[PDB]
């Protein structure tokens, strides 16, 4: 099961 | 054994109005088990082995859910990073990303990882700790910042501690294997009475795999040949090593292969 | 930036002339990930040529794997062509049925 990236984004 | 879970992922620009491609990889133990890629037809993720078949269409529709997330979250970053760099708009630019962990034989973790790379280098990187970020960049500072300020740090530690450690369980046992090497031995002539001798490991998974060559009981590493793996494209590998030895004097020579799918190492020669 | 592609070309399985056989052309290590493969015959571009999706590896730099159907024979020449942005012009690997 992936990866869900939070803001803030880069 | 040392059990890993990995999902690498990219988004590449392209000129003219278009979005960005996003193309997301899964892997179980360096072996690929799924896949979604924007360019598709219908966008979603894929399987790729075929122990992951017997997942339900919820499965599916959680993880495409989630790479429409990180797409979104990809282009913006790409935006961003095109403005830290001050970069012009014609171009091509990629964003990559790492993220997996890696479990014992207990079942428990190891470690995790967190990486990002711009245009194919290292940009930011969670440490070991999982709680502090290594920018290796002045652009790459900004986005530190922003990070340990939000205290995202906190959110793929989450990640990488439960979600990503308990599916990883749920996949191997779902899976649930390997193919010994064959070996042999080729002679090849030079010039100036010399003679090499390639050894070849055929067949093998997984991937890693060990090739020496002995005189007389020592090693030797110095002048040995050595390919690199490949993919035979049957889901096996490949592997040679050679040596440049004396005419006449092929027999003192032995080939050594170390794979965990064989009993003992295999020990060979040259038979003509 | 830019990183060169790193080229094999050789069979799935060991080559016996007159038996069918799969021919691979394995690219790695490169950036960025556009990049254009060709397999020849003889000289000449070999229609219907698999290509493996893209992927890559844990220092960054892309992968692929090109593969087509081919019988080996003693005078027949294969190999492989890369175009890439980081070569002036495109390599040429040829098959060597001993590597």
């Amino acid at each position: 099961s992936g990866p869900s990236n939070t803001p803030p984004e880069i | 054994g040392p059990h890993s879970m990995r999902y690498f992922e990219t988004a590449v620009s392209r000129p003219g109005l278009e979005e960005p491609r996003y193309i997301s990889v899964g892997y179980v133990d360096n072996k690929e088990f799924v896949r979604f890629d924007s360019d598709a037809e219908n966008p979603r993720y894929e399987p790729r082995a075929p122990w992951m078949e017997q997942e339900g269409p919820e499965y599916w529709e959680r993880e495409t859910q989630k790479a429409k997330g990180q797409e979104q979250w990809f282009r913006v970053s790409l935006r961003n990073l095109l403005g830290y760099y001050n970069q012009s708009a014609g171009g091509s630019h990629t964003l990559q990303q790492m993220s997996g962990c890696d479990l014992g034989s207990d079942w428990r973790l190891l470690r995790g990882y967190q990486q990002y790379a711009y245009d194919g280098r290292d940009y930011i990187a969670l440490n070991e700790d999982l709680k502090t970020w290594t920018a290796a960049d002045m652009a790459a500072q900004i986005t530190r910042r922003k990070w340990e300020q939000s205290g995202a740090a906190e959110h793929y530690k989450a990640y990488l501690e439960g979600e990503c450690v308990e599916w990883l369980h749920r996949y191997l046992k779902n899976g649930n294997r390997t193919d010994s090497p064959k070996a042999h031995v080729t002679h090849h002539p030079r010039s100036k009475g010399e003679v090499t001798l390639r050894c070849w490991a055929l067949g093998f998974y997984p991937a890693d795999i060990t090739l020496t060559w002995q005189l007389n009981g020592e090693e030797l590493t110095q002048d040995m040949e050595l390919v690199e793996t490949r993919p035979a494209g049957d889901g096996t590998f490949q592997k040679w090593a050679s040596v440049v030895v004396p005419l006449g004097k092929e027999q003192n020579y032995t080939c050594r292969v170390y794979h965990e799918g064989l009993p003992e190492p295999l020990t060979l020669r040259w038979e003509p | 930036i830019q990183k060169t592609p790193q080229i094999q070309v050789y069979s799935r399985h060991p080559p016996e002339n007159g038996k069918p056989n799969i021919l691979n052309c394995y690219v790695t290590q490169f950036h960025p990930p556009h990049i254009e493969i060709q397999m020849l015959k003889n000289g000449k571009k070999i229609p219907k040529v698999e290509m493996s999706d893209m992927s890559f590896s844990k220092d960054w730099s892309f992968y692929i794997l090109a593969h087509t159907e081919f019988t080996p024979t003693e005078t027949d020449t294969y190999a492989c062509r890369v175009k890439h942005d980081s070569m002036a012009e495109p390599k040429t690997v040829y098959w060597d049925r001993d590597m």
